[PDB]
Formats: C-alpha cells, structure tokens, sequence
C-alpha cells in the first residue's frame, strides 16, 4: 500500500528517502490551483504522492511529466549541491546520496 | 494532454522514510 | 528573425543554432487552448524567448514563468536521427541528440 | 511561484529556422 509517512499535501515539503544502499532527496511544491482548494479524502491523494515518487524513482535518467487522478506531476531535477559534505548512515552502512535533488512539481 | 501516470514504470522496491534519531538512521557533517 | 509559432496549436520546429540543428515540440495545457490570444506577435517573441532559454541552460532544465505562460521544458531522446544528414550548403551539422518538449500551461 | 524567465541565462546567439530547400539547407537519408 504504502511505505512511506503521509505526505503533508496541499504544503510543501523535502523528504529524504533510503532505498536499497542509496538516500534521495525530494522536494515537493503545489501549484496555484491544487494549494487554494483542499480534499478531504487525503488518503487516494496520499498514495497518488507516494505512487508519484516511485514513478520518479523508476525513471531517473528520463523524467517526463504525468497525469494523476486528481494531479499533474512535473517532475525535475538538480544538483544536490555540498552533498559532498553529508554523510548518511544506516547503522554501520555509509548509503550513497543519490547526487541530484528531485523537486515534484505537483499541477 | 500529459501521459498516465498508469503507462509508466514504477519503482516497486522497498522505499523507507530516512529520518535521523530513528530505525538506525543518522546524518552529520564532514571537514 | 524567426517564422511565427502555430499558437495555440501543437507544432514541431527545426532550429539551427551555431553547428547544431536542434528539433524543439511545443504543447499547449488545457487552460491556454480554450482560451485564445489576439495579438500573436507577442506571443511568438515569448516563445522565442523561451527556446532561447532553454538553449541557454541544456544542462540544467528548470520550469519559468513568461509574462502570459508557465514553461516545463523536457528534453527526450532524438530517434530514428543517426540515418539523417543536415547541411548548410557545404556546412555539415549535427543533430542535437535529444527533443526539447516546451510543455505550455 | 516560479522564477521569471527574465532572471535566467539566454543564448543570445544566431538562431535561425532549419527549413531544407532555403537559405541553402539540406536534409537526406542514407
């Protein structure tokens, strides 16, 4: 279903996400018309967030924009500046920062 | 206009919230 | 001095800047295509504009707002371009290997 | 809020439109 926290929709918010040996940082913004409005039923909208990032995560080296029930997602990327300067720990594990930061775009 | 999120690949792996202070998880700074 | 964009209508330009041909696809967001703009001159220079900014910044893609449009340019691979041969006059040019998708809303 | 495009870079260069049978382009296949 869901393996992540609730996303904070309709606010914005940075996430850090551990998958496999390596962390992703994500940012996620809200447009003019999905920020006024809010739905009460967050939980279809929640899982439309999270399924939102993994199509991001599955399509790192080809981000296109994409439609949800209620959202359109344009997905991008930057660099993850002084990521050089962060360490990241699973227990003993050193995870790999993945060197670019993925904002959403949600429309 | 745009694409369904539905046509896309999906990441279906295991994915976790890294949140320091917690299920092993820490960050610091370097020099 | 570029030929005027096809507003509101879907269109794929060919444009030729220093050694590169470079193949550009503009689209229009439900918003903008129900309703329609008057004074097209204006809006083919933002459009210029925006390409102009997108050939600035190829590695570093970023959304914008014009003064009538929010831009998300996306870059795709260019297919089926490795059997085709641009010239100019005598002048070989080089495909730019990827598309540039201007997704207007 | 997204940034203006007038707070970014622009190619300020030559820009022409790639139109084969003008302005002496050509385009073929193998």
């Amino acid at each position: 279903s869901m393996s992540l926290k609730p996303f904070t929709y309709p606010f914005p918010e940075t996430r850090f996400l551990h998958a496999g040996p390596n962390v992703y940082k994500f940012k996620i913004r809200y447009g003019k018309s999905i920020r006024g409005e809010e739905i009460e039923n967050k939980e279809v909208i929640t899982q439309e967030l999270e399924d939102s990032v993994r199509v991001v995560l599955g399509n790192l080296d080809n981000l296109q924009p994409f439609a949800t029930e209620h959202f359109i997602v344009f997905p991008y990327k930057s660099k993850w500046e002084r990521v050089s300067h962060l360490k990241f720990k699973h227990g003993e594990i050193i995870l790999i920062p993945y060197p670019f930061v993925f904002t959403l775009y949600v429309e | 206009g745009y694409i369904s999120i539905d046509a896309m690949k999906k990441f279906l792996g295991e994915l976790h919230d890294f949140i320091p202070g917690t299920s092993g998880y820490l960050a610091y700074h370097v020099q």
